[PDB]
């Protein structure tokens, strides 16, 4: 160990400033293509829960 | 018998005029087709995303 003062059992390893913007919402791991405008998920949740669709787009854009 | 028969010259005399003007419908559907793909949805869609 290194830490004069305070070591946790499993090393402290420095994370840094992620470096690109996450995959959006409404894409897919794979290679097909995403969906046009609106995910399919989206119809199964709350109406008061689908804010996340325009929020991811606030994110990712500005 | 004899008004089928003007008919079957009315007929194929109407398969040579259809003919005579195919290249000109032939643009006229291309460009219809065109215009077509231009005012869907899936277009705007398209729009929006970019």
């Amino acid at each position: 160990t290194s830490a004069p003062f305070i070591s946790p059992m499993t090393p402290y390893v420095p994370e840094e400033e992620p470096t690109r913007t996450p995959p959006s919402i409404k894409d897919t791991g794979t290679l097909r293509p995403a969906s046009e405008w609106y995910p399919q998920w989206m119809q199964y949740r709350r109406r008061e829960d689908n804010y996340v669709f325009w929020q991811d787009k606030f994110m990712r854009c500005s | 018998p004899l008004t089928r028969a003007v008919l079957a010259v009315v007929r194929v005399r109407e398969l040579l005029r259809a003919l005579l003007l195919l290249p000109f419908s032939a643009v006229g559907g291309a460009v219809a087709a065109w215009q077509g793909l231009f005012n869907s949805q899936r277009y705007e869609n398209f729009l929006m995303s970019e």
